[PDB]
């Protein structure tokens, strides 16, 4: 029923900046709103209840505000251990819906990706499948576009892709794009290419190989 | 002062009945707290399922699931349970159980959570992982750095742990999350960046462990 | 399909 | 002054979830009474399924079914409910909802019941009955008298009502219980013994009514 | 997991006869037992609780007795409306198991059955099925054995029988047995017999047609 | 836990 939206869906800021997240409902809920912090793969941590009442043990730099259908979670002097996903929750009457969530990054210098392509293995080919893997190592920001061209044929719906979280040290990401085919289709073509477009690339970077 | 711990099957089949339990220590089930069940699909946000009063015994559910959900309680064992009947594949998620603190006339927040429990809904059977090498070459050489890896494909259920050189190599490794292929089987890749000179001198082996099937495999990765 | 009210949050606070 | 009323689907399929409701009037759900659910298969005794405390909120079930049963309550609508997940064919029965009165520290008895609600579990679909006459012969004429009847066969689900000549004939009629054949459908026979001389002056017609299919048949 | 049993499973007595049904529990239940009366097709009627506390509005002739693992429901000067099935119930702790139930009859003169046999009709024959019906009308006692014989061939598993209640007027029974076969297996044979064995028959009685 | 005890009946007899 109730609809809780958070904004921005994700933002990036450096340590020391004053950060602010917004959470809006679809109907009045007085001063009953709860904020949570969630580290990767971990359970949430109750930060705030009753709009701005800070849970015991939470740092002072966390502050809540707002009333009705427009709430605000502000972090003064953002710290490294604050990069996480933040959710809001209606806590007055059912169905105590959670917001969409807001992820917080660590803004960093733009780093172009290192592009690597791997042809299918001989063991896998013996098994009837061909998986061409394309890698993009350590790159910031997270927005990167990968394309698959087989004999200059734009591909679609035959590839899966997976990305990692911010590396704890260099605050860069890494992307993997595996193109899976039948050993028949794979051997029916010559040149396979992995074209990348990223903010740190003045022109698209292709990493291709011939089947022969 | 309060510690919760989930427990139950990490794998159920579609249409079956899921049964999970949450043990509580340091406080009484029969009290003014509202014991709540939360779930979060892989890579998505939180979804309040339902809660139950320790003393009132009344329950509240998510209107999108009230027909399939049932919350219960067991005062003697300091536990409360959740049952999800007629499950579907789209229910695979991490299921948290938390204590929804309450006031005199105003609820508060979920100040104590359990670590969570992974539960998968799939028809596929436990299938050990196939490991294939992603060998370094001139194609995977940008600058003086060379990249290699291992392709862990067609396996079920999650998870798989991948180390390099028997846990000796940890710098520069990037193990990617697994994607559930149309075949109902997962697939991931674990790569490692090393100086181009190391290819001719050093040996590299990825160690995969998939205990759901008691599978332990090691794969050398060699050029050409 | 009733909604949680303050009395439900009080009646279950000390009871049984 | 208590009064309970069952409601819910009179027919579910195997493996699906059965849900039934019991409205209460004349008393409050939130009270010391333990509201109970009872089922009785066709041609068998009573089976105690489970009860729930109107105020405590705690539930108790039959150990042979605790994994599939769920009882709830609704203080606003003066109702309580039952849910039987992953239903099987062997669950076809009449489901009663009763009020298990309570003393100060011990229980009394179920002094208020509901008329019941029939709930069949089968994969078959609704069908109208085929009516066939069962005519008399030299073997059905014990000197005087003469026995006839109608064989209402191949229909689903129960029940079916049978009348003779719009209900005018009533003496000597015996309508037998319907049998659930291996085909999943039902079939019964309704006979009536009358004088052999009555065949020449009176007319005999059986009127079958199977409302589940909105069917009305008449077959001499 | 109490295993409650009742005895007799069924008995017959006439108006005026005092009756005594027994209920046994595999473990002790103090004096917490409840008795119910259930008419055909009606919800039970609470009779007694607390081993012998008569529910308000129940006739005085209903009485309870016993303790522990043995109890007794006694009806002095049995009345006509007291025909029914009676259940005993544990009402102190879960699972409040019900008993097997005891049916009460109305004894009456041993009457012989009016045995009829009905062949399949011209319509059902057009439908490809052959259901031969055998009727037993007004008889007593309720026990009766019916066996189908298609050309001196005993049948088993391919026929079903259903019995009626005690007619509210003459306290007799009626049984209907239907043997259903494919019209192929039917028209092949020519003689079909319905064999009835009853307490009032020195030897089986056969009723057949062609 | 089958339980069901006289005190649970007492609890079922009182609510806020």
């Amino acid at each position: 029923d109730i609809q809780m939206t958070q904004s921005p869906s994700s933002l990036s800021a450096s340590v020391g900046d004053r950060v602010t997240i917004t959470c809006r409902a679809s109907q009045d809920i007085t001063s009953y709103l709860a904020w949570y912090q969630q580290k990767p793969g971990r359970a949430p941590k109750l930060l705030i209840y009753k709009t701005s009442t800070l849970q015991s043990g939470v740092p002072s730099r966390f502050s809540g505000s707002g009333s009705g259908t427009d709430f605000t979670l502000t972090i003064s002097s953002l710290q490294p251990e604050d990069f996480a996903t933040y959710y809001c929750q209606r806590h007055d009457t059912t169905p105590l819906t959670f917001g969409g969530g807001t992820t917080v990054e660590l803004k960093r210098t733009v780093a172009a990706p290192s592009v690597f392509i791997f042809p299918p293995s001989d063991e896998q080919l013996k098994s009837g499948t061909a998986s061409v893997v394309c890698l993009l190592n350590n790159f910031y920001p997270r927005e990167a576009k990968v394309q698959w061209k087989v004999d200059n044929a734009l591909q679609s719906g035959n590839s899966q892709e997976s990305v990692t979280e911010q590396d704890s040290k260099d605050s860069t990401y890494s992307l993997s794009s595996t193109l899976t085919l039948s050993k028949a289709d794979y051997e029916k073509h010559k040149v396979y290419a992995c074209e990348v477009t990223h903010q740190g690339l003045s022109s698209p970077v292709t990493k291709s190989f011939n089947r022969g | 002062q309060v510690q919760l711990q989930e427990s139950g099957p990490g794998l159920v089949k579609p249409s079956e009945t899921l049964s999970l339990t949450c043990a509580v220590s340091g406080d009484s089930i029969s009290s003014g707290n509202w014991w709540t069940w939360i779930r979060q699909p892989p890579g998505k946000g939180l979804e309040w399922i339902g809660n139950i009063g320790g003393n009132s015994g009344t329950t509240f559910y998510n209107p999108s699931l009230k027909s399939r959900v049932t919350i219960s309680r067991d005062t003697s064992k300091n536990q409360f349970s959740l049952k999800v009947n007629s499950v579907t594949v789209a229910d695979t998620a991490v299921y948290f159980c938390a204590r929804h603190s309450s006031g005199w006339f105003s609820l508060y927040g979920l100040d104590s959570w359990g670590q969570g429990v992974v539960v998968t809904v799939s028809s596929a059977s436990t299938k050990g992982p196939s490991v294939f090498p992603l060998a370094p070459s001139s194609k995977s050489t940008s600058g003086g750095t060379a990249a290699l890896g291992c392709l862990v494909k067609d396996y079920f259920p999650e998870p798989v742990t991948v180390s390099w050189n028997s846990g000796a190599l940890t710098s520069g490794v990037h193990t990617f999350p697994a994607v559930l292929q149309s075949s109902g089987l997962y697939s991931l890749s674990s790569v490692v960046t090393v100086p181009s000179s190391s290819l001719g001198t050093q040996t590299y082996i990825c160690n995969v462990n998939h205990k759901p099937s008691n599978t332990k495999v090691d794969k050398r990765v060699e050029p050409k | 399909l009733q909604k949680l009210n303050s009395w439900d949050v009080f009646g279950n606070w000390f009871d049984l």
